[PDB]
RNA sequence: AAACUAUGCCGACUAGGGAUCGGGUGGUGUUUUUUUA
C-alpha cells in the first residue's frame, strides 16, 4: 500500500515508513481500521547538533485531527519501530504573504493564515499532547532576545527526555532559537 | 577665575546657561571656575533631589 | 507641619506637564524652531 | 478614563523608580513601549525586563536599579529637522550633552544622537535623562 | 404642571449625519452632496 | 427563558399571524 | 559573567571553557579562597549555581524565591558562602547541605545589593540599595552596627 | 468604573490559557452544532444557548470547541435575530418602566432611571448603526417598542 | 542527551562534597 | 509574604490571589462528572451551574444553583475531572 | 497562630528554610 | 424662617493596621437536626 498511502510523494524514506504502517495495520487487530482513512503528505529526518535524529510528519489538518485522535500509542509502535529516533507529527500549513502597494487582486489575508499563528499553531502541534502553560521574552542587556516556552508538568517523565531535539527541530522548521522549560 | 556658589549652580541648571559657556559670554574672557570643597559638600548633603545639579558640578572643567 | 513642602529642579522649561505626559503649544513650537 | 498606554507605562516607571522600588509591572505592553526600553536599556537606564504573554497583550516587568531621572512623553508629536533637533535638545534636557532625546524616524525609533549619526529625522515621542 | 414621561434627547452629530444618510459616501460624493443640500437651502 | 420574539423567523412568522 | 560564564586564559584570545547550566544568564561570580577550584555564580531567575573547574563543570543549583545580588566566600573555612539577596535578607550557606541556611542575617529595610566577609572569617558587612552599611557576626543573625 | 452609577465593581470570568478542546471532551463538533441548532428553534437566546452548553453538555466555551461563534454560527444556519440581544434587553427594559410609570405616574425615581434607560439605548442604537448592522433610518420610539416586544 | 550530563553533575556533586570534606576535618 | 517577586511569584501567593490579580489570569472553575442513581447514569456538570441540570434518561435533579457554587443533591456519586 | 488553632496538617516550616523553593540534586 | 465658631495642604499616590457592611472559596468544630422540608 505504498502509493495508496503516500499522496504524490515518492521517496524512499517515505516509502519505508509506509511499510512500516502496513506491519501497524495488518499486526494490529483494530488500529488498521483506525489508520485506514488517515494518509499523510510527506516525512523528513533531521538530525539534532547532538547527533540524534527525529522524523516530521508533514500531514493535512483533518487527517491531523484523525492522528491527533489516534496518536500516543502508534508514536510509540513507531518508536518501536524506527528506534533511536523521535516521532513528531506537523501540519504542512500555508502562508500568506503581504500584498504589496503594487499588487493585483488578491484575496485579504485570513489572520489565521498570517505567518506569526502558523508558527504557534506549529508549537502546539510539535509539543503535543503536552500544553503550553505559557511564553516569555527576556531581554538582556545586550540587546539579546531570550523566548520561552514553558509547558506543563503532568507528563513530565514522558516529555523531559525530548526538549533538545524539540528546540533543533523547531529551529529547523522555522528559523527561530527558542527555549522549552518546564515549571517543577 | 570665579567662585561658584550652590545657588549659582541651581539657578544655572534652571534657567539653561551652561556654566563656561555663559560666563564666556558674560565677561567676554576667559573664565576658570572653581568649586570649593564647602559648596560640593552643601550640594551633595542636599542629596537626591538636586543629584542632576551636582552631576553638573562635577566637571571637569570646574577646578 | 508649617513650613512647605520642599521641591526640586524645574528643568523642562518649555511645556505643561499634565498626566499625558508634555503638552507644547504651537506657539511654543514656533518660538523654538 | 486612560491617558495612553505609553504614558501610563512611563509613569509608573518614574513613580516607581522615585518610591525606591527594584522591578515595576507595566500593562498593556506596546511595539512602540518595547522599543522605548530598549532605548533606554541600552543607554543604561534601567536594568533589564521581560514580557509575559498571557493572549490579552502582555505585562512587562522590568528591573531598574537607580538610574533614571525622569522619562516622560511629548504628547503632540511635532516634527523636526536636524537644527531643530539640537534646539529642541537644548531646550529640553537639563543640559548640552546630558541625556537623550527619543525620535521616531523613517530608520525606526532612536535618540537623536544616533539620529544624527545616521543623518534622518521624523518626529519625537519622548525623552529620558 | 407635570408630566411622568420624559422628553425626548437631541441627537449627536454623527447621528444626524447617518439620519441625513451622508455617513457612507466617498469623499468626492459628500463633498458634491453637501454642495447640493447648500445650494438646496440657498 | 423562551423569547418568543427575539429571532427573524419567529418575527416573520408574527407577520404570518397578523395576516 | 554574562549570558553564559566563560573561563579564559590570559594568554588566549578566545574564551577556553563555557560552563552553563541552561541558557540562563548569569551575574555575579566568585572564585573561593581555598580549595581554589571551585567557583559559585548567582543566576536572574533567581538561582544559586555552583561550579567544580577540576572536573569542568557545574555540579549543583538551588533556586531561592528572591534573587541573590551578591555572593562571597569565607576566607576561614572554605566551604561556607553568604548571598546577599533582595528578599532583604543576607543567607549564610553551607555548600554540602543547600537545602538549609546556617543564618539569615535579617536587618535592612530594603535589598541587600552586596556582602563581603572579614578576612578573619568572623564578620560580614552588607551594604543594601537601602542607604545604609549592615554589619553582623558571623554566629547572631542580627545587626550589630548600622553606618 | 460602570457608567450611570459609581461603583468600581471588578467581577467578570476569566478565560484560560489552552487554545483548544479540553482531555475529557470526546463529543463531535457536528453534534455540538446540531445542539445549538436544537436551541435555536427551541427559542433560547445565544447567551442562555452558552450557559446551557457549558452547564448541561460540558461544553466549555463554543469558540473554543468549534471555530466560529454562537451567533456567527447562528447566522450561518439563517438563525440571525432581528437586532443583538443586548438591545433587545434593553429595549425590554424600556418597555416594562415605561409601563409602570402608565400604571403608576408618581414614581419619579423610576422617570429617573428611565431616563438613563434611554441613554444606553441611545448609545447601543447609535454604534449598531454606525456598524450598519441596523438600518440608518431605525429610530427608537413607543410604538416601534410596543410592536417590536410584544 | 541531557539526562547523562544530570547523572554526570550527580558525580562531579560527590567528588567535590568529598573534597571539602577533607577541610572539614 | 513580607516581600515577593513578580515575574516568580510561588504557587502558594498564587493561590491565595484573586483569580484576575493573579499573574496569568485563569479560571477557578473546574468541571464534575456526576452519576445519577435514577439510571446510574453520567453526566458532566460545571461546578458553578446555574440551572438545575437534569439528566438526559430521567428526569432526576442533579445540582441546584447557589449563588457561587451549585449545589449537587443528596444521594448522586460525583468527582472531578 | 489562628490558623494553626484550627487547621488540621500545617507544618511548622524553619526560618533557615521559608526562602528555598528548590534544588537540583537531592540528599538522602 | 435660615445662619451663629466651624478650618482639613493638595495630587496624575507607595506600603499598610485594626475595624466593621454586602458577596464568594476553604478548614474546623460548637450551636443545630433525624425521608421531609
Ligand atoms: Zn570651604
Ligand atoms: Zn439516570
Amino acid at each position: 500500500p505504498q502509493a495508496k498511502i503516500l499522496s504524490q510523494a515518492p521517496t524512499e524514506l517515505e516509502l519505508q515508513v509506509a511499510q512500516a504502517f502496513v506491519e501497524l495495520e495488518n499486526s494490529s487487530p483494530e488500529l488498521k481500521a483506525e489508520l485506514r482513512p488517515l494518509q499523510f503528505k510527506s516525512i523528513r529526518e533531521i538530525d539534532v547538533a547532538g547527533g540524534k535524529k527525529a522524523l516530521a510528519i508533514f500531514v493535512p489538518v483533518p487527517s491531523l485531527a484523525g492522528f491527533h485522535k489516534v496518536q500516543t500509542k502508534l508514536t510509540r509502535e513507531l518508536e518501536k519501530k524506527f528506534q533511536d529516533r523521535h516521532v513528531i507529527f506537523l501540519a504542512e500549513r500555508r502562508i500568506l504573504p503581504k500584498p504589496s502597494r503594487t499588487s493585483r487582486q488578491v484575496q485579504k489575508r485570513p489572520r489565521s493564515r498570517t505567518l506569526t499563528a502558523v508558527h504557534d499553531k506549529i508549537l502546539e502541534d510539535l509539543v503535543f499532547p503536552t500544553e503550553i502553560v505559557g511564553k516569555r521574552v527576556r531581554y538582556l542587556v545586550g540587546g539579546n532576545k531570550i523566548q520561552k516556552v514553558l509547558l506543563d508538568s503532568k507528563d513530565v517523565q514522558q516529555i523531559d527526555y525530548k526538549l533538545e531535539s524539540f528546540q533543533a527541530v523547531y529551529n529547523k522548521l522555522t528559523g527561530k532559537q527558542i527555549v522549552f522549560e518546564i515549571p517543577s | 577665575q570665579v567662585l561658584i556658589d550652590t545657588n549659582f549652580i541651581n539657578f544655572s541648571i534652571q534657567k539653561k546657561v551652561d556654566i563656561v559657556r555663559g560666563m564666556m559670554d558674560c565677561l567676554l574672557a576667559k573664565c576658570n571656575p572653581l568649586i570649593t570643597d564647602c559648596v560640593m559638600a552643601e550640594l551633595e548633603k542636599l542629596g537626591p533631589k538636586y543629584r542632576i545639579a551636582l552631576k553638573l558640578a562635577r566637571d571637569p572643567r570646574i577646578k | 507641619k508649617a513650613t512647605k513642602r520642599e521641591r526640586g529642579l524645574k528643568i523642562s522649561s518649555v511645556g505643561r506637564s499634565t498626566r499625558n505626559g508634555l503638552i507644547v503649544s504651537k506657539r511654543d513650537i514656533a518660538r523654538i524652531s | 478614563t486612560r491617558s495612553s498606554v505609553l504614558a501610563d507605562a512611563l509613569n509608573a516607571i518614574n513613580n516607581a523608580e522615585k518610591t525606591g522600588k527594584r522591578q515595576v509591572l507595566i500593562r498593556p505592553s506596546s511595539k512602540v513601549i518595547i522599543k522605548f526600553l530598549q532605548v533606554m536599556q541600552k543607554h543604561g537606564y534601567i536594568g533589564e525586563f521581560e514580557y509575559i504573554d498571557d493572549h490579552r497583550s502582555g505585562k512587562i516587568v522590568v528591573q531598574l536599579n537607580g538610574r533614571l531621572n525622569k522619562c516622560g512623553v511629548i504628547s503632540p508629536r511635532f516634527n523636526v529637522k536636524i537644527g531643530d533637533i539640537e534646539k529642541w535638545t537644548a531646550n529640553l534636557l537639563p543640559a548640552r550633552q546630558f541625556g537623550y532625546v527619543i525620535l521616531t524616524t523613517s530608520a525606526g525609533i532612536m535618540d537623536h544622537e544616533e539620529a544624527r549619526r545616521k543623518h534622518v529625522s521624523g518626529k519625537i515621542l519622548g525623552f529620558v535623562y | 404642571v407635570y408630566t411622568p414621561f420624559p422628553p425626548a434627547q437631541l441627537p449627536r452629530k454623527v447621528d444626524l449625519e447617518i439620519e441625513s444618510g451622508e455617513y457612507f459616501l466617498s469623499k468626492r460624493e459628500k463633498q458634491m452632496k453637501k454642495l447640493n443640500e447648500q445650494k438646496e437651502k440657498q | 427563558k423562551a423569547k418568543k420574539d427575539f429571532y427573524r423567523f419567529q418575527v416573520r412568522e408574527r407577520k404570518k399571524q397578523e395576516i | 559573567g554574562g549570558a553564559k560564564i566563560h573561563l579564559w586564559d590570559v594568554n588566549r584570545l578566545k574564551p577556553v571553557s563555557d560552563l552553563s547550566w541552561g541558557a540562563d544568564n548569569i551575574t555575579s561570580l566568585k572564585f573561593n579562597q581555598n580549595e581554589t577550584d571551585i567557583l559559585a555564580s548567582t543566576g536572574s531567575d533567581n538561582s544559586i549555581v555552583l561550579y567544580d573547574l577540576r572536573t569542568n563543570s557545574p555540579t549543583q543549583k538551588i533556586v531561592q524565591t528572591m534573587r541573590t545580588n551578591a555572593i562571597c566566600w569565607n576566607p576561614m573555612e572554605a566551604f561556607n558562602f553568604v548571598t546577599a539577596n533582595e528578599d532583604h535578607n543576607a543567607y549564610y550557606y553551607d555548600m554540602r547541605n543547600l537545602s538549609r541556611s546556617l543564618n539569615v542575617f535579617k536587618d535592612h529595610v530594603s535589598a541587600v545589593m552586596d556582602v563581603d566577609f572579614s578576612p578573619t572569617g568572623d564578620e560580614i558587612v552588607t551594604g543594601s540599595y537601602d542607604k545604609s552599611i549592615r554589619i553582623y557576626k558571623t554566629n547572631h543573625g542580627h545587626s550589630r552596627e548600622i553606618y | 468604573g460602570r457608567m450611570h452609577s459609581a461603583g468600581k465593581g471588578i467581577s467578570s470570568s476569566a478565560i484560560p490559557y489552552s487554545r483548544n478542546a479540553p482531555a475529557w471532551f470526546k463529543l463531535s463538533s457536528e453534534s455540538v452544532i446540531e445542539q445549538i441548532v436544537k436551541y435555536a428553534r427551541k427559542g433560547l437566546t445565544p447567551s442562555q444557548i452558552g450557559v446551557l452548553l457549558r452547564d448541561a453538555h460540558g461544553v466549555t466555551q463554543a469558540r473554543v470547541i468549534t471555530g466560529n461563534k454562537i451567533m456567527r454560527i447562528l447566522k450561518s444556519n439563517g438563525l440571525a435575530p432581528e437586532i443583538p440581544e443586548d438591545l433587545y434587553y434593553l429595549i425590554k427594559k424600556a418597555v416594562s418602566v415605561r409601563k409602570h410609570l402608565e400604571r403608576n405616574r408618581k414614581d419619579k425615581d423610576a422617570k429617573f432611571r428611565l431616563i438613563l434607560i434611554e441613554s444606553r439605548i441611545h448609545r447601543l442604537a447609535r454604534y449598531y448603526r454606525t456598524v450598519a448592522v441596523l438600518p440608518p433610518n431605525w429610530k427608537y420610539e413607543s410604538a416601534t417598542a410596543s410592536a417590536l416586544v410584544n | 542527551q541531557r539526562i547523562q550530563q544530570r547523572h554526570d553533575r550527580k558525580a562531579a556533586y560527590e567528588i567535590s562534597r568529598q573534597e571539602v570534606s577533607k577541610w572539614n576535618d | 509574604v513580607l516581600v515577593q517577586d513578580l515575574l516568580h511569584p510561588t504557587a502558594a501567593s498564587e493561590a491565595r490571589k484573586h483569580k484576575l490579580k493573579t499573574l496569568v489570569q485563569g479560571p477557578r472553575s473546574y468541571f464534575l462528572d456526576v452519576k445519577c442513581p435514577g439510571c446510574l447514569n453520567i453526566t458532566t456538570v460545571f461546578s458553578h451551574a446555574q440551572t438545575a441540570v437534569t439528566c438526559e434518561s430521567c428526569s432526576t435533579i442533579l445540582c441546584t444553583p447557589t449563588g457561587g457554587k451549585a449545589k449537587l443533591s443528596e444521594g448522586t456519586s460525583f468527582r472531578r475531572k | 497562630a489562628n490558623e494553626r488553632r484550627t487547621r488540621k496538617d500545617m507544618p511548622y516550616i524553619s526560618e533557615r528554610k521559608k526562602q528555598i523553593v528548590g534544588t537540583v540534586h537531592k540528599y538522602e
